[PDB]
């Protein structure tokens, strides 16, 4: 398999820069160029420069001219990008791609990697707050959630009772809020005759503080 | 049967130019009174004669890189060559 | 500049699928486009490449056709895998440059639903914290189009709210929407009616949720 | 995209059985169809392949036609064996790729048959266990359409109640449906009059099995 | 006689792997391919993927690519099929078939193993509770029961007096609740006159949980 | 008599095709110009006339998992050898 595999450190401070690896194995390395493509989170894909392995010539897009570096290394078949003075809108999953030099099959990125993560943020690691959405009672269904509140760095998940709530779960895709902390919500709607009948709990992972909370939501 | 003399009766056959000056050290840019739209309409006469695809636009970023010349596709003796590889390729 | 519509094909399994996509000026790049699909936390996929040429294991029936300022990714039949994103491309010389278009999503055509709406008032955990979220529920609606307004004692709220929404449900294919209200502790506890206004199609008017704070 | 109509066909033993499949899209320009049969608990085995080839020991009043979109499975006089779930079968190259179309319910027909309506309440034994389970029986009835509704104090129910049906019986070949109402026993508690309407085109008019908690 | 054997472990926890063996006999394992299709309660059949034994090639359905692998053991005759990140929505009966590589004779999938299951789950295993369903107090024909309540995983059975018992039987299918465990109800009709000199009891046993339980049922 | 030749007057009776352009060497497809329906006409008419049943799927299938070459099911002089052995294996 031609495979490519990007890699980085993920959360970096606003002004600094980033360096992105594209390891690249099953295929010959100066015979395709290599591209890269950023995607923010709910936006489009947005290309940004492309690396030639044979001489190591770039062109990049006029966005990110004078910010951007291309290298490479093809004893080690693998591409480098630098950007620098990082923001907020630099946020985004970070792709590359592969783009043959000598051929006319399947003349496009036809192999890209499975993208890496670049979050610009001055936050800290932090375990989120769990604040239970209590049923206040749609024709004998009632719902409840779970607030899971100013977090860093994503991701967080969610299960109802320990798994065994699947039906009518809703986990929402998590929010930057203002303060640079992210926050999510997750409900489930029940028959309204069970709340007495049976315990909901929210249990909430937050990996990167180790954080694990199971907080019981009741009527 | 010579590469270089079936693409110099295409060229030939297209453009309004003599047989006589279509060389095999001829740049058909630069040498030959030829402009972009008429080496397309020469491309695709080459394609179907030869049943291949000149790839014009990864040839043109190659040689921008400087990873390849000019010459080696665009002068009528390399081309010849690059026609002959495409169609070797096609099997 | 590359221009797809319609941003959202609503259509059935089996149904054919019409993609469009318009350059800024005729592809001088010798009316090259390159489409690609893209499913939820997945890279990309080449299906189409010289506006026409099939990627290697592409099934029939996408194709590409168009020239010069307009293109078409056409699916014959829709299979239920074929429900994503789509992007269009092109590259140019002089100097090297690639541009993507903004994508067009396919999304799986039902009937209209409307939203049941859940109003939820900050727990009293979070206000002994000094912030209070309020949070309004939009579940199990199509089509995806939705608004939300909130009012405090009356007065529309603008800028302390934020909203999420899932992808279509595996089962019914409809949406969920949240939308949360902060506000201060201080501005909680000094109003009483919180309310959220939701606009549906499904809807003969907009539903307002309420509660009062200290029931 | 394999479409099977209708989803349910009702015919007496002996009876013509004609069943559709339709593709979305034209079947190639080889015409390949595969034909499936399932019975409850059991594998599904290969009837007819190539749209019109029976599989080594198919009995001889299976045959398959059709070409292009439109397929039809054939069982000349149905045996009492041939009561199952059938399900048509296309297949592709480059990729490879397999789908079924949903299937077809091929259903024992009789006469009408109107259900006999019972109604339980929850046992003491389960009270105490704080969860109250009230069921209401619809046995031994025919068609298999029937509703079932629940009124509490004379109020309807919804979002609560929970059904189940058998299987075609082995003898009679009727349908028999449980509706489970589960309440808290606080909730069971605070009504008295618990009633279960069915309607079933057996009847002349919706019934009503009733009981008072406590008598 | 040929035959394909599916076996694996049924009740695995959400996010975790199965592995399912088709042990096959009867015929050259080379000569065919191996399908694997898969079954939702009371849903119809999904197509996973296809195994070729010579060469040990695949070809998956684009909605598990990356979740499954298929493999294979010649010298044992058997194919493998690995599932992984389990889901809910991945419970299903799982079915090995063949179809033959080189002939158009019989061409379809021309046997199928008997399935086995596979149920995502966090549940522990549990016992039934058994309550009856007396019989009413207000000639004719009576109907009574007993519902069997928050078992798992399946199946229990049923039967009334000991098998004594067997016309006018209706035992339901099973029903998963919101709260992951399953539920049952099985009546019978007997006439009226029976109510004051034949006792019934309903037979209920567990063989996952260690749990059999009679429950007479009283007028 | 040879199996090719039966194949070869077959093609030539079914398909806009000279009896003396169809050698052993010859790719059924690549080589001669063959449409998928005309291949399916005479597919039925090879079907026929040896009793067989020629698997086109299986062997599509075959070459995409690498399996096997397309010169060994359509290239004529092979072809005949597969007609052979289906007529064998039905015996
Ligand atoms: C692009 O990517 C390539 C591929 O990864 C990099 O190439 C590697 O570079 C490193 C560092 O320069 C090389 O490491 C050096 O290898 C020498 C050869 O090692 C073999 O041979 C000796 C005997 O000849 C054996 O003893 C040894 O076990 C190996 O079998 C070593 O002799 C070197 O050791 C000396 O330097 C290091 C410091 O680097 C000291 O720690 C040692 O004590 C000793 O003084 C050294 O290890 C490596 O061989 C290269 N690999 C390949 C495949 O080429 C490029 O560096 C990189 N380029 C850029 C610009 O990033
Ligand atoms: C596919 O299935 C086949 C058939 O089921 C399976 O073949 C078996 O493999 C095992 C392991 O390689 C073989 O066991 C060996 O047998 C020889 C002969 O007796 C022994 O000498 C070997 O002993 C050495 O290795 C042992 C550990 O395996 C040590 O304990 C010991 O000290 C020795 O170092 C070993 O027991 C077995 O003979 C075959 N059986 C057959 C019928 O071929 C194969 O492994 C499976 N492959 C995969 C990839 O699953």
């Amino acid at each position: 398999e031609v495979q490519l595999v990007e890699s980085g450190t993920e959360v970096k401070k606003p002004g600094a820069s980033v360096k992105v690896s594209c390891k690249t194995s099953g295929y010959i390395f100066t015979n395709y160029y290599i591209h890269w493509v950023r995607q923010a989170p709910g936006q489009g894909l947005e290309w940004m420069g492309i690396f030639n392995p044979n001489g190591g010539g770039t062109s990049y897009a006029q966005k990110f001219q004078g910010r951007i570096t291309l290298t490479g290394n093809t004893s080690a078949n693998t591409g480098y990008m630098v950007l620098r003075s990082l923001t907020s809108e630099d946020t985004a999953v970070y792709y590359c791609a592969r783009d043959p030099r000598t051929s006319g099959d399947n003349d496009g990125f036809d192999m890209w990697g499975q993208g890496t993560k670049v979050t610009v943020s001055s936050a800290s690691t932090k375990g989120p707050s769990v604040f239970p959405l209590a049923p206040s009672s749609s024709g004998g269904t009632a719902a409840l959630g779970c607030l899971v509140k100013d977090y860093f760095p994503e991701p967080v998940t969610v299960s109802w009772n320990s798994g065994a709530l699947t039906s009518g779960v809703h986990t929402f895709p998590a929010v930057l809020q203002s303060s640079g902390l992210y926050s999510l919500s997750s409900v489930v709607t029940v028959p309204s005759s069970s709340l007495g009948t049976q315990t909901y709990i929210c249990n909430v992972n937050h990996k990167p503080s180790n954080t694990k909370v199971d907080k019981k939501v009741e009527p | 049967t010579s590469t270089f003399d079936r693409v110099a009766t295409i060229i030939a056959e297209t453009a309004d130019i003599p047989r006589e000056t279509i060389t095999p050290e001829s740049h058909a840019i630069d040498d030959l009174g030829i402009d972009e739209l008429d080496f397309l309409d020469i491309a695709f006469a080459i394609d179907k004669a030869f049943g291949i695809s000149l790839p014009l636009f990864k040839w043109e970023l190659d040689v921008y890189f400087g990873s390849a010349t000019t010459e080696q596709y665009f002068v009528l003796k390399n081309l010849a060559a690059r026609i002959d590889e495409l169609v070797a390729a096609k099997g | 500049v590359l221009t797809q519509s319609p941003a959202t094909l609503s259509l059935s399994p089996g149904e054919r699928a019409t993609l469009s996509c318009r350059a800024s000026q005729s592809l001088s790049s010798y009316n090259y486009l390159a489409w690609y699909q893209q499913k939820p936390g997945q890279a990309p996929r080449l299906l189409i490449y010289a506006a026409s040429k099939r990627a290697t294991g592409i099934p029939a029936r996408f194709s590409g056709s168009g020239s010069g300022t307009d293109f078409t990714l056409t699916i014959s039949s829709l299979e239920p895998e074929d429900f994503a994103v789509y992007f269009c491309q092109q590259r140019s010389n002089r100097p090297p440059a690639w541009t993507f278009g903004q994508g067009t999503k396919v999304e799986i055509k039902r009937t209209v639903a409307a939203p049941s709406v859940f109003i939820f008032p900050p727990s009293d955990e979070q206000l002994k914290s000094g912030t209070a979220s309020v949070v309004c529920l939009l579940n199990n609606f199509y089509p995806r189009e939705a608004k939300v307004q909130w009012k405090v004692d009356n007065a529309l709220q603008s800028g302390n709210s934020q909203e999420s929404v899932t992808e279509q449900d595996s089962k019914d294919s409809t949406y969920s929407l949240s939308s949360t209200l902060t506000l201060s502790k201080a501005d909680y506890e000094k109003h009483k009616v919180y309310a959220c206004e939701v606009t549906h199609q499904g809807l003969s008017s907009p539903v307002t949720k309420s509660f009062n704070r200290g029931e």
